[PDB]
C-alpha cells in the first residue's frame, strides 16, 4: 500500500477495501472502490467506468448531417442533448446560421431536458437514498397529510390520499415481492426522515414517476418522438404552418397549444412537488452541507449553454452563463475556450487507452479514442477484477483536465459559476434557498448542496421554457415563420476542409463536441462529456476526479452498506454511457 | 381473370415484347428510386408516383411471366435433358462469348424477379408468393432491412442496363457492318 | 394473486429503452410496476447496489428458476474477452447467460437486443452482438426501435399477462400485433406520396403543407413499426408528422443503410461507400468503354 | 280565470302571471310560465318546448342504415343514445341478431353516456341552483379543506388549493366580468350552503368541467369521435385485431389499455367527487325533500335497459329493469309493451300538431307528425308571446301517456321501478343512502330525490362500465372476437315490408324508435323521448305533465327570481331538443 | 387585462357543438372561460334564467356594441313565421338579426350555423336557413362539422386571441388552417386505397387489418375537415381508425348526397396492387389455356 498527498488530500489505499458492483440508480455502467481505516473513514477511492461502445471510432466517414442521430444514442437519459451537440458542432464546422426559430425551438428542446431529466433523477433515481420506503408504513397518514400541507399548495393532500398510497404499498410489500425495495438499505442510520416525511416523498416518488411522461411531449411535438427526438443541420425539421392551406401538415395552432399546457403543468409541477421536496430533504438531512465537497469549492467548469441571440454563442448571449473557478478564486471567474489547445485536454495514463505517448494531454481536435482494455496487477484475473489496480490503468472513462485542473462540472458548478459571475437571478435564488435552511453559502458546496442546486435548476428551466415559448410566439405574430436554412445543405457547398465546435450545458455539466470534415465526410470527431469529467481517473500527476475527490474522508456508519457512498455518488447524477460513448 | 383466349404468333413476338417491358421497367424502375420533381395542390385528384408505380409492377407481371415461358420454351425445345465439366469448356474455349451474356441476362433478369417479388409481394398477399417470404428472411441473415433489397434491385437494373450497353454495341456492330 | 417475477438486465445501452417503457401513459409505468408485474431486478432503478444487489440477482434467478421473464435491454460485447462491458468484475456476457439458462422467455428489448443498434455500426469496435446470436437455447421476443414505442412496449407486457401467452411473431421474431406492417402501409402522408407531392429541401412551401418526406430519404417504406399508427408519446406525434424521413431505427442495421437523407444507399458488403448507383454506374461506364475498345477495333 | 282539479291538484290560473323565457342551463329551449297566489305559492304550471326541427319527417323514405346518423343529432348532449335506439329498431325489423362483443361494446357507449351525461348536468348545468358561487369568495380556505377531507378521501383538498381556486375567482370577478355569472341569483335566500361547501362546490364544477372530457375517450376509441360517434345495423364498425397481423387497424390491446384507464378514472372520480358532493347538497339542503314531489309518488315508467344477454331485451336480461307504477301502488309494478297500442300513447290537443282527431291518442306506429303552429289569444301576437294559452295549444311537445297514465321518467323513475321490483343492488343503495341523510324513504321523491338518484346512477353506471369491459376481454382471451354480423346488411335481403321497435333508458329516462320500412326504405318513424314526456302539455282529460306536476304548491320567496323554479326543473334534467326532435 | 366579450346563442340545434367546445384538451375549455375570452352570454351555462337572462342579454350587446364576438350554434328557421324556434316569446330570427347587428364579427359553429346541417336535410320542414343567408352584412367564420374537433374549435378561438385577427379562409368562409386539406389526403389508410385494399363488409379480414373504407362509402376524397390530422378527443381517434367511412360531416348538404354507405362518384381510383394482380392473372390465364387448361391444384402452397 502506498500514500501521496493531492489538491489538500491524503490518499491512502492501506486499511479494508469496499467494493460497490454494479452501481444501481444511474445511467449505465459503473464500480466504485474505496479503502477505509479503523474511524471508517473514506481515505481512497477509485471511479471506474465499466462499459464503452465507441461512438467516436463508428462516426467516421459518415456524412456530417448523419452524425447527430448517432451520437444522440450515446445516452437514452440525457437524449437530445448530444444531438444538439453535434448540429450545433457541425454548423460551426461548415459555417451555417440557423434561422430564429430554430434556436428558440432547440432552446425549448433543451430546457425541455432539464426539466424531465433533473425530476426523474431527483425521484426514480437518488429519492430513495433519503427516503426510507419502508418507514412509510409506520406513518401516521393525518399527519402526513399535515406535514406536506405546511410545505407546500400542491393540491394532492388528503389525509384518504395518503393512506391509499400507504395502503397500495401495504398491499405491494405484504406478499413478499418487495421488487424494487428488496434487499435494500431501509433502517440505515443515516435514513433521517420521520414515518410522515417517507411516507409523503414516496408518494410524490410515483406521483413524479407518472408525471414525467407528460413533460417529453413537447419533444414528441418538434422533434417527433421521444426518447430519441429528430433534429436536422441548418435548423429543425418541424416546418410551422399557423393560417394557411395545408396547416395540418405543420407545426399549427393547436400543436403550439399542446406544447403551452406542457410548459404550464410542468413548472406547476416541478414549483409545487420536487422544489418543496428538496427543501424539505434539506431540512432533515441538514448535516450532509458539509459531507461530500470534493472539488466543489477548488475548482469547478461551465461552458454556457442557451444562446438566446440567435448564432451567437457569445457571453452577453448564453442564458446560462460559462466560466471556470480554480484553486478556490472565485472572485476571480476565467474565460473558457474550447478551440484553445492548453485549456481542454485529455490524459489517458489511468484509462484504458493507448496514445503515442500517455503522459501527455491531448486536447480534442488532437483526440485518439485507440481502446486498449489493461488492467493489470488486479489480483485476480483479465476477466475477473476482484480488485481494480489504481495505479495503472482502470476505467473506461478518458480523464479530461481544464488547464491541467481536475475540475466537476454539472448543476452545482453551474451554481457557483453563475453566483459568483454576479447573475442577478441566481443571487436571489440561493440567497433565499440558504436562508430558508438556516445555512451558510458555503452550505451549497456539498452532496446536499448539489441536489438541492439542480431542483433550483429544474425550477430555472421550467421558467425558461415559458420564456422560450413566448420568444417563439412573438415571432409567429409578427410574420416570422422559418424553421430551417438550407443555403447550406449539399455536400457540394462545404468547405473542402474544415473543423468545428459543439458546446452546450448537459443536465449533468459541460459537453463539447469537436468535429472534422473532410470531402463530405467525418474525419475526426470528438466527444467530451459531463461525466467524463466528473467520474475522470486519475491523470499523470496523480490528481483526483469530481467524485473520488467528493468521496474522501466521508464517515461510514455501516461498510457493508454503502448508503453514504451511494448518497455522494447519486448526488453528482452518475451517466456512464454518456462519459464513455 | 379479366380477359380469355388469344392463339399465338410466331416466337419472335414474345421477344419483342421482353425489350419492351424491359425498357418500361428501367424507366419507370429508376423513377421510384430517384423521383421526378415534386408536384403540387390537391392530392385526391392526382397520382404521379402511382401510375409510375403501378405501370412498373404490372409491366414487371407481363415480363415475369412472358420471361417464364420464353424459358419454358428455351429447355424443352432444346432436348438438352428433358461444376467438373463447366470447368472444362471454359479451359477449351480459351485455348467469340456472347453467349456467356445469354447466361449473364438470363441470370440477371431471374435475380430482378426473384428480387422485386419478394418487395412486392411483402404487403404478405399470401397466395402463392409464399416463398417469397424466404428472401426477405435472407436479407436479415445478411445484414440487414428489407431495405437492401431495394439497393440490390436497382444495382440489377444498371447492370441490365450494361448488358444492353454490350447488345446494342454488339448488335449495331454487324447490323452496320452487312457485307 | 402472486405477480409474475420478471429480471431486467443491461448490456452495453444507451438506456433509451428503459426511458422509454416508464413514459407509458396506459397502463401507466408506475401501475405496471406495482400491480401487473413484479420487477424483481433492474440496475436503473431498484434500491440496491453493490453486493446488495448481486445478492438480489442470485437470490431471485435461484428462487424462481425456470419461472421469470428476462427482459434484456442492450447487447453483450465479445471483444477483449467481453471486458467492453463489465459487470460484479467479470463480463456481462456470463450475467446474461447466467440469467438467460435460468429463464422461461425472454424479451429482447429495443433494437440494441433486437439487432445490435449503434454501438454494432462499422466499424463495430466492441464486436456487439444480438441476444439471438448469444442465447440459442430460449424463446426470444425482439420488440426493435431505438427506442420502441412506450405503450407497444407496456402493449406487449399486458398482451403476456392478460393473455398469458407470448405474441405471435414474424419470422423474424417480432411480435405481429405492432411489426406485421411497414410505416409507409399506414402513414398519414401516403396520399401525397402516390401523388408524387415531395418535401424538396427543409421548411419549403411543400414541407409546410405536410407533404411525403421519401425524397428527404424518409425508410417508412423498408420499415416495420407502428409509428405511424399508433404514434409516439400518447399518440401525440411520430417522426414524420414532425417533419423528419424515417431513419428506419426498428430494422436490422439500419445504420449501415446509405445515409439517412438518402434515397439509394449504402451497400456494406461493396465497403466504404459504394452505392448501388456508384458501383451501377461504375458498371455502365466500364461496359461504355468496352464498347469503344471493340469499335476502335473495326478493321474493316 | 278558471279552476279544476286533477291527479289530486288544485289547477288555478288566477293570480300574478310568471314568466320565465328562456329556460338556461338545460339542453335546447324551454319557455316556463306560473301563476302565483297571496302566499306566493304555484297554483299553475305552465310547459312549453319552443323549438322544434322534424326528424321524424327528414327520415322518410331514407336507407334505414342511414338512420343512426340522422336520429343522433336529435341531441348532441345525450349524444349517441338514439343511434343506440335506431341500431336496435332496425334490426328489430329487419330480424338483424348482433355479436356478442357489439351488444358487450354498445352497452359501454352507453354506460359512458350515462357517466358523462349525468356528471356534465350536475355540475355544469344543475350545480349553480344550489352552490352560491359569489358567496366562495367569503370562504376560508383552510375549512374549506377540513371540510372536503371530512367528506370524501378525493386527494385534492389542501387549503393552498382552494386558496388558488378562491383567488382565481376572485380575478375573474374582481373585472366587472362575470360573465357566466352575471346578473344570477347569488344571496337568494334559499341558497343554503355556508361559505366553505360553496367554494368546495365551486373548485369541483372547474375539476368536473375538465374530467368530463377524458370520459368520453372511451366512445372515441369505439365510436370514432364524441360528440355523436359511429355505428352500424349489425353490430359495430370497430373492428377487433389483437394477436394478428395489422392490428394497428383495428381495436388492439393497447386501445382496450386506453378504455381500461379511462374507466378506473372515471370510477375513481364519480365515486370521489360527485357522489360526495350529492350527498353535501342533500344534507345542507334538507327541506328539499318534500319540494317538487310531482307524479314520482303516484306515476313513474322505465322500458329498461342494458341488455346482459345479447339481443334478449327480455327481463332476465336487461340490466337495468323496466315496469311502470300508477296510482301510487308501488307493491304492483306492471309490465310494459311498446307494440301494444292501448300502452304508449300521443295525444296533441295542446301540442302545436295536426290529427285527424286531435281528442283521440295515437300509438307511435300510427304516429303522425304534421306541425301545425297555433297558439290562439295569447294577448299579444303569433310573433309576439306575452302569455301561452295553456286552455289550447301551447308547445312543439306532443304529450305521451302509458295507458292514458300521465307519467315520469328518468333517474328518480328508475330507482322506484328497481327498488320496487326488489333488485337486490339498488335496495342497498337506496336504503344505505336516505339513511345516511336520516330521512325516510319518501324524501326521494323530490327534487332534491332527482339529484341525488342521479348521482347514484353515475355511481351504477361507471361500475358497470367495467363489468361491461371485463365481459368483453373475456371474449376476447375466449378467442371470440366477431363485431358485427353482415348477412341482413344487403336490402335485397330484407323482408318487403316490416317494422320494428327500438328502446333504452337515456339519461334523461326511457327512449323509444318505432320504424317501419318498405321496399328498403322508411316508411316511417316515429320518436318517443324521455323529456317529450316529462315536459307534455296537457292532454284531452286536462292531465299535466311531470314537471307542471312538480312545479305546483312550490313555495317563491322572491317572485321575480325564480330560483325555485329552476331548482325544481333542472333537476329532472331538461333537454328539449330531445323533446322536440 | 379585460378579456374580450363573447356573446353565445343558440337557434335550432342539437347542443352537439357546446358540447364539443367543452371537450377541448388544449387549450382546456375551464381556461378559455376564465383566462381567454369572457363568455358574456350562453343559454347551456350561464346562471341567469328568464327576464335575468334576458338583461344579460341587452346589457352586454348594449354596453359592447361594435366590440365583441358572436358565437352562433345552431340555425333560424323560416317556416311558421319563425315560430319553430321561440325565444322569449318571439322568433328565434329576432334575437339572432339584433346581436348580429351589434356584433364585430361572426362564428358560424358546426354544420348547423354553417351550412344548415340535419333540420335543413330533405324536406326540410322548418325551412332552416344557414347563418350567412340571414346574416349578410357581417364577416361570418364557418367552422362546420357534426360536430367540429374540440381542439379545432379552442384552437380558432387561441388564434383569434392571439394574434387579434381572424383566421384566413378559403372562397367558402372556413378557415385555411382546418379546412385547406381533405381528409383522404392526410389518411392514414391511404397506403390501402392506393393499392386498392379495401374492406367490403363489416369485420371481415379486410376491417381486420384496417384497409381503405372507400368502398363502405366513406366520403372523406371530397370533405374538408381535419380529422385524419389533428383527430378526435386529445388525438385519440376519428371516424375512420375506429372502423367507420367519413360521412362528410364537415360538407355543405352531406345528409343529402346518397348513402352513407354507397361508393362516392367521381372520385379517381386505380389500385398499384389490385391492377397489377389482374394483369399477372390475366396473362396467367392466358398461358394457362394455351398450354396446360387451367390449375387442379393439390397442396395449393406447399412451402415449408
Ligand atoms: C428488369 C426489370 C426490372 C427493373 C429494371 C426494375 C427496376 C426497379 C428499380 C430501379 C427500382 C427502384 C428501387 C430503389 O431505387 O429503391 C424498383 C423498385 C421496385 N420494383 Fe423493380 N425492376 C424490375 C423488375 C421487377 C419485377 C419483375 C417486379 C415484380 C413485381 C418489380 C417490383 C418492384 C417493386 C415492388 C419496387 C419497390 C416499389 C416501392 O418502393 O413502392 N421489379 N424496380
Ligand atoms: O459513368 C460513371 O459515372 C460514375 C458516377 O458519376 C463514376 O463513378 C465514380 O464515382 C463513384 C462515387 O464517388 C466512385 O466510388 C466510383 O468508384 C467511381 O468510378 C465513373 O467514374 C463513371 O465511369
Ligand atoms: S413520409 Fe415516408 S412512410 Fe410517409 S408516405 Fe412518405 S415515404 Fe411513406
Ligand atoms: S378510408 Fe376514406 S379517406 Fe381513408 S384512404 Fe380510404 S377513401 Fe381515403
Ligand atoms: N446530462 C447528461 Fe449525459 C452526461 N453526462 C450528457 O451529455
Ligand atoms: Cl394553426
Ligand atoms: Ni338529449
Amino acid at each position: 500500500s502506498t500514500q501521496y498527498e493531492t489538491q489538500g488530500y491524503t490518499i491512502n489505499n492501506a486499511g479494508r477495501r469496499l467494493v460497490v458492483d454494479p452501481i444501481t440508480r444511474i445511467e449505465g455502467h459503473m464500480r466504485c472502490e474505496v479503502n477505509i481505516n479503523d474511524q471508517n473513514v473514506i481515505t481512497n477511492a477509485v471511479s471506474c467506468g465499466t462499459m464503452f461502445r465507441g461512438l467516436e471510432i463508428i462516426l467516421q466517414g459518415r456524412d456530417p448531417r448523419d452524425a447527430w442521430a448517432f451520437v444522440e444514442r450515446i445516452c437514452g437519459v440525457c437524449t437530445g442533448v448530444h444531438a444538439l451537440a453535434s448540429v450545433y458542432a457541425i454548423e460551426d464546422a461548415i459555417g451555417i446560421k440557423v434561422p430564429d426559430n430554430a434556436n428558440i425551438i432547440r432552446n425549448i428542446m433543451l430546457a425541455t431536458l432539464w426539466c424531465h431529466d433533473h425530476l426523474v433523477h431527483f425521484y426514480q433515481l437518488a429519492g430513495m437514498d433519503w427516503i426510507d420506503v419502508l418507514d412509510a408504513l409506520k406513518a401516521d397518514p393525518r399527519k402526513t397529510s399535515e406535514l406536506a400541507q405546511s410545505l407546500s399548495s400542491w393540491p394532492k393532500s388528503s389525509p384518504g390520499y395518503f393512506f391509499d398510497v400507504q395502503n397500495r404499498l401495504k398491499k405491494f410489500v405484504e406478499g413478499g415481492q418487495l421488487g424494487i425495495f428488496r434487499n435494500g438499505y431501509w433502517g440505515h442510520p443515516q435514513y433521517k426522515l420521520p414515518p410522515e416525511a417517507n411516507l409523503m416523498g414516496f408518494a410524490h416518488y410515483l406521483e413524479a414517476l407518472d408525471f414525467q411522461r407528460e413533460i417529453v411531449k413537447i419533444h414528441a411535438v418538434f422533434g417527433g418522438k421521444n426518447p430519441h427526438p429528430n433534429w436536422i443541420v441548418g435548423g429543425m425539421p418541424c416546418a410551422i404552418n399557423i393560417d394557411e392551406s395545408g396547416a395540418v401538415g405543420a407545426v399549427n395552432m393547436e400543436r403550439l397549444n399542446l406544447v403551452q399546457s406542457i410548459i404550464t403543468r410542468t413548472a406547476d409541477f416541478i414549483n409545487n412537488v420536487m422544489i418543496p421536496d428538496a427543501l424539505a430533504i434539506g431540512q432533515f438531512n441538514k448535516p450532509w452541507s458539509e459531507i461530500g465537497t470534493g472539488l466543489s469549492d477548488k475548482c469547478v467548469l461551465s461552458y454556457g449553454a442557451f444562446p438566446d441571440i440567435a448564432n451567437d454563442f457569445g457571453e452577453k448571449s448564453l442564458l446560462m452563463p460559462g466560466g471556470a473557478v480554480i484553486n478556490g478564486d472565485f472572485n476571480n471567474v476565467l474565460p473558457v475556450d474550447l478551440v484553445d489547445p492548453q485549456q481542454v485536454q485529455e490524459f489517458v495514463d489511468h484509462a484504458w487507452y493507448r496514445y503515442p505517448n500517455d503522459q501527455v494531454g491531448r486536447h480534442p481536435f488532437d483526440g485518439i479514442t485507440d481502446p486498449w482494455y489493461n488492467p493489470g496487477d488486479v489480483k485476480g484475473s483479465d476477466t475477473n477484477i476482484q480488485q481494480l489496480n489504481e495505479q495503472e490503468r482502470y476505467s473506461w472513462i478518458k480523464a479530461p483536465r481544464w488547464r491541467g485542473n481536475a475540475m466537476e462540472v454539472g448543476p452545482l458548478a453551474r451554481t457557483l459559476i453563475a453566483y459568483h459571475k454576479g447573475d442577478a437571478a441566481t443571487v436571489e435564488s440561493v440567497d433565499r434557498m440558504m436562508s430558508a435552511l438556516n445555512l451558510p453559502l458555503s452550505g451549497i458546496q456539498s452532496t446536499l448542496g448539489r441536489i438541492l442546486c439542480r431542483a433550483h435548476e429544474a425550477q430555472w428551466a421550467a421558467g425558461k421554457l415559458q420564456y422560450f415559448f413566448d420568444k417563439l410566439m412573438t415571432n409567429l405574430k409578427n410574420g416570422n415563420l422559418a424553421t430551417a436554412s438550407t443555403e447550406k445543405w449539399e455536400p457540394a457547398t462545404w468547405p473542402t476542409e474544415c473543423r468545428g465546435v459543439g458546446f452546450t450545458e448537459a443536465p449533468r455539466g459541460a459537453l463539447g463536441h469537436w468535429a472534422a470534415i473532410r470531402d463530405g465526410k467525418i474525419d475526426l470527431y470528438q466527444c467530451v462529456v459531463p461525466t467524463t469529467w466528473n467520474a475522470s481517473p486519475r491523470d499523470p500527476k496523480g490528481q483526483i476526479g469530481a467524485y473520488e475527490a467528493a468521496l474522501m474522508n466521508t464517515k461510514m456508519a455501516i461498510p457493508e452498506q454503502p448508503l453514504e457512498i451511494l448518497r455522494t455518488l447519486h448526488s453528482f447524477d452518475p451517466c456512464l454511457a454518456c462519459s464513455t460513448h | 381473370v379479366v380477359s380469355h383466349y388469344v392463339f399465338e404468333a410466331p416466337v419472335r413476338i414474345w421477344h419483342w415484347l421482353t425489350v419492351l417491358c424491359m425498357a418500361v421497367l428501367m424507366v419507370t424502375g429508376y423513377f421510384i428510386g430517384k423521383p421526378l420533381p415534386s408536384v403540387s395542390g390537391e392530392a385526391t385528384y392526382l397520382f404521379y408516383m402511382g401510375y409510375i408505380r403501378l405501370i412498373h409492377f404490372s409491366a414487371g407481371m407481363v415480363f415475369t411471366v412472358v420471361l417464364l415461358m420464353r424459358i419454358y420454351w428455351a429447355f424443352v425445345g432444346n432436348r438438352y435433358s428433358r461444376q467438373g465439366v463447366w470447368y472444362e469448356i471454359r479451359w477449351y474455349l480459351f485455348l467469340p462469348i456472347a453467349q456467356a451474356a445469354m447466361f449473364g441476362y438470363f441470370l440477371m433478369s431471374v435475380f430482378m424477379i426473384i428480387t422485386g417479388f419478394a418487395l412486392y409481394s411483402e404487403h404478405s398477399q399470401y397466395a402463392i408468393f409464399a416463398p417469397f417470404r424466404y428472401v426477405v428472411e435472407f436479407f436479415y441473415w445478411t445484414g440487414g432491412n428489407s431495405m437492401d433489397i431495394h439497393s440490390w434491385h436497382r444495382l440489377g437494373m444498371w447492370l441490365i442496363g450494361a448488358f444492353v450497353i454490350g447488345h446494342v454495341y454488339m448488335a449495331l456492330r454487324e447490323d452496320i457492318m452487312s457485307d | 394473486k402472486p405477480r409474475i417475477p420478471v429480471v431486467w438486465i443491461h448490456g452495453l445501452e444507451c438506456t433509451c429503452c428503459t426511458e422509454s417503457f416508464i413514459r407509458s401513459a396506459h397502463p401507466l409505468a408506475k401501475d405496471v410496476i406495482l400491480s401487473l408485474i413484479s420487477l424483481d431486478y433492474d440496475d436503473t432503478l431498484m434500491a440496491a447496489a453493490g453486493t446488495q444487489a448481486e445478492e438480489v440477482f442470485e437470490d431471485i434467478i435461484t428462487q424462481y428458476n425456470g419461472k421469470y421473464i428476462l427482459a434484456v435491454e442492450g447487447n453483450p460485447p465479445l471483444g477483449e474477452q467481453g471486458m467492453f462491458c463489465i459487470s460484479s468484475g467479470r463480463p456481462f456476457i456470463e450475467k446474461l447467460k447466467r440469467a438467460a439458462a435460468g429463464a422461461s422467455a425472454i424479451i429482447a428489448w429495443g433494437t440494441c437486443a433486437s439487432w445490435g443498434c449503434v454501438q454494432a455500426a462499422r466499424p463495430n469496435p466492441t464486436q456487439a452482438t444480438p441476444i439471438d446470436k448469444v442465447i440459442t437455447d430460449k424463446p426470444i421476443i425482439k420488440v426493435p426501435g431505438c427506442p420502441p414505442i412506450p405503450d407497444v412496449m407496456s402493449a406487449i407486457i399486458t398482451y403476456m399477462v392478460t393473455f398469458d401467452r407470448l405474441p405471435d411473431v414474424d419470422r423474424m421474431g417480432r411480435p405481429l400485433m405492432f411489426y406485421g406492417q411497414r410505416i409507409h402501409d399506414k402513414c398519414y402522408r401516403r396520399a401525397h406520396f402516390d401523388a408524387g407531392e415531395f418535401v424538396q429541401s427543409w421548411d419549403d412551401d411543400a414541407a409546410r403543407k405536410g407533404y411525403c418526406l421519401y425524397k428527404m430519404g424518409c425508410k417508412g417504406p423498408t420499415t416495420y413499426n407502428a409509428c405511424s399508427s399508433t404514434r409516439w408519446n400518447d399518440g401525440v406525434s411520430f417522426c414524420i408528422q414532425s417533419g423528419h424521413g424515417c431513419l428506419g431505427c426498428a430494422e436490422n442495421g439500419f445504420w449501415d443503410r446509405g445515409s439517412f437523407y438518402s434515397r439509394v444507399v449504402d451497400i456494406p458488403q461493396m465497403g466504404t461507400h459504394s452505392t448501388a448507383d456508384t458501383v451501377g454506374l461504375t458498371a455502365l461506364g466500364v461496359v461504355a468503354a468496352a464498347v469503344g475498345v471493340h469499335a476502335v477495333a473495326s478493321a474493316v
